[PDB]
RNA sequence: UGGGGCGGUCUCCUCCUAAAGAGUAACGGAGGAGCACGAAGGUUGGCUAAUCCUGGUCGGACAUCAGGAGGUUAGUGCAAUGGCAUAAGCCAGCUUGACUGCGAGCGUGACGGCGCGAGCAGGUGCGAAAGCAGGUCAUAGUGAUCCGGUGGUUCUGAAUGGAA
RNA sequence: GUGCCUGGCGGCCGUAGCGCGGUGGUCCCACCUGACCCCAUGCCGAACUCAGAAGUGAAACGCCGUAGCGCCGAUGGUAGUG
RNA sequence: AGCUAUUUAGGUAGCGCCUCGUGAAUUCAUCUCCGGGGGUAGAGCACUGUUUCGGCAAGGGGGUCAUCCCGACUUACCAACC
């Protein structure tokens, strides 16, 4: 048996690379890790990364596995 | 410990002449011995083993660690967690001084015992023994004993080859064939 | 050495009716002596 | 292995402080020798890096690995730290458990009167 | 309900459907939840598998020891997806932040409502400190309003002082 | 003027990594001796730590070769597609 | 002629869509250049599933038998895993 599924969570990057934000504005709704916090970048209970400043937003690649990394230039 | 200076002196010209060792750094020293006590009856009683437990501290010089089952198998009716092997290891000064616990009095009270499996090896150059009893060491007070408990020992150098670590073994009279 | 959870020790001389007595730091009771041993079997 | 553990022990605390953009001190120890030195924040460039292998201590010192000598060179770097124009730092364990001359080092540090 | 009686379904979570933002239907395809934990929470410190390969008391492919390869194929209170060693996985010490008052700015909704959150004030805890902690790897574990109960609070209390 | 050495902290995360062979020790480093006590092992100075250090370059680690693999990789064609 | 909810399903309410009024920033749209995360088409077989025949081939059965506990040969037969 079967016939129920649950209402889609609207996930996604709310905000892509390149956006001028202002601090504490949402960038990426995942559920796991798929993006890791990087400068002026902070990480919620949720894995929800947001803005601790204001800046746009880089998105980048770091680390020695490759993985990626969500950075804001506050200018 | 007397073969621990036995050790330093007469061992190591003896390995410098067998394989040609031109550094000291170079031949295979004796390192830490463990004691295995896997008991495997412990499905229920948790009495057997605070004895082999204790008695593989009377055995050694020192309490041994309770290990705990890793796997679930359900043959051997255990899970993950649950306390059934019982181990000690003997390492450093204390190493030496087991060591002639065994090799004096307790090698040769092992019934019928003039030479030993000696192709009983690791491939890495360590060498493993089991014993099934427990009498063969002078710790054991033979009438207060009420099951015979054999122990495993193994002999982890660092050596290599296996007859370069069974040449270790020779160097301490060991009865092989 | 961990404290407490270890027993003692004593230094036992290995006896041998050839004449193979030798200490060994052990934990038995006393010194006994055998004929089959390291030098005498 | 024992350095590759210990690289793997300290990485934990030290990308919390690349984030926190906090001026460093990192310190070294074997056996024979003890190192401690400042990186800034940006992560590449060292400012004073004072250690028993700087023979201008150690015509003052007995033998490089005990902790009077420990007590030593944490004096040399904070009053070097100062004489560089270093404030406040935030110390690091790189690894290290903090018990023995890693720790006469930090209170050598702290009494000479580097912050923190 | 492709007409109805017989069986299912109705709220919530995961994947596919779903056409590389989001969303996205079928009596379309696979599965689960209606809790749990005083610790499985917070912090400090430490540690890291599975599976086989060898010689081994009983003990054998299938306990336990050591070596080796191997590499996260292990594990993560629970379903699946994503994530994870800087471990969130495992072990231990110390503890109660499973804290009160707010909340720049945001994502998601017709709305009700839900979700994320730096920073600020009081005060508490862990660590030497830097710092970290307003539940748990995250996503389910739950329901509006009325009526009424228990405790606190002069805020009101129909002449005034009280009380209901 | 710098060169070869090791060690420390990053940039950059395989053209940077494994594998095989060859070297390296005054220095640095690892290993090593001891451990009543600082501290520690749910057993053991293995690790952790202190006190020290003779010896060695074996192991580890560094470096030099080797491309047997790994990894990297256009031009062009093809698949697909607005 | 959609979304959400509804003892709701040819009804109704909110938003979307239309009109009139008023008020506002090159605000909005098209093309070019630049900055982006995506993982579908195609492609591929490390992982996750699964295919086929072939090999290993355990349980072995039964006999030349052991005519006691073993099992050798074994007609060859699926063929757990790899």
């Amino acid at each position: 048996r079967n016939g129920r599924d649950s209402e889609a969570k609207r996930l996604g990057v709310k905000r892509f690379g390149g956006e001028s934000v202002l601090a504490g504005s949402i960038i990426v709704r995942q559920r796991g890790t798929k993006f890791h916090a990087g400068a002026n970048v902070g990480c919620g209970r949720d894995h929800t990364l947001f803005a601790k400043a204001d800046g746009k937003v880089k998105f980048e690649v770091k680390g020695p596995k490759n993985r990626k990394f969500i950075s804001i230039e506050a200018e | 410990a007397k073969l621990h200076d036995y050790y330093k002196d007469e061992v190591v010209k003896k390995l410098m002449t067998e394989f040609n060792y031109n550094s000291v750094m170079q031949v295979p020293r004796v390192e830490k011995i463990t004691l295995n006590m896997g008991v495997g009856e412990a499905i229920a009683d948790k009495k057997l083993l605070d004895n082999a437990a204790a008695d593989l501290a009377a055995i050694s010089g020192q309490k041994p660690l309770i290990t705990k089952a890793r796997k679930s198998v359900a043959g051997f009716k255990i899970r993950q967690g649950y306390p059934i092997g019982c181990k000690v290891t003997l390492r450093g000064e204390r190493m030496w001084e087991f060591f002639e616990r065994l090799i004096t009095i307790a090698v040769p009270r092992i019934r019928d015992f003039r030479g030993l499996s000696a192709k009983s090896f690791d491939g890495r150059g360590n060498y493993s023994m089991g014993v099934r009893e427990q009498i063969i060491f002078p710790e054991i007070d033979y009438d207060k004993v009420d099951r015979v408990r054999g122990l495993d020992i193994t002999i982890t150098t660092t050596a290599k080859s296996d007859e370069e670590g069974r040449a270790l073994l020779a160097a301490f009279d060991f009865p092989f064939r | 050495m961990k404290k407490d959870i270890h027993p003692k020790y004593e230094e036992i001389t290995a006896s041998c009716s050839c004449g193979n007595v030798m200490k060994i730091r052990s934990t038995v009771g006393h010194d006994l002596n055998l004929d089959v041993c390291s030098k005498c079997h | 292995d024992k350095k590759s553990a210990r690289i793997r022990r300290a990485t934990r605390a030290r990308r919390k402080l690349q984030e926190l953009g906090a001026t460093r001190l990192v310190v070294h120890r074997t056996p024979r020798h003890i190192y401690a030195q400042v990186i800034a924040p940006n992560g590449s460039e060292v400012l004073v890096a004072a250690s028993t292998v700087e023979k201008a201590i150690a015509e003052q010192l007995k033998y490089t690995g005990n902790k009077d000598a420990a007590a030593a060179v944490g004096k040399a770097v904070a009053e070097r730290a100062l004489e560089k124009g270093i404030k406040d730092v935030s110390f690091d364990r790189s690894g290290f458990q903090y018990h023995g001359r890693v720790q006469a080092l930090a209170d050598a540090a702290r009494e000479a009167g580097l912050q923190f």
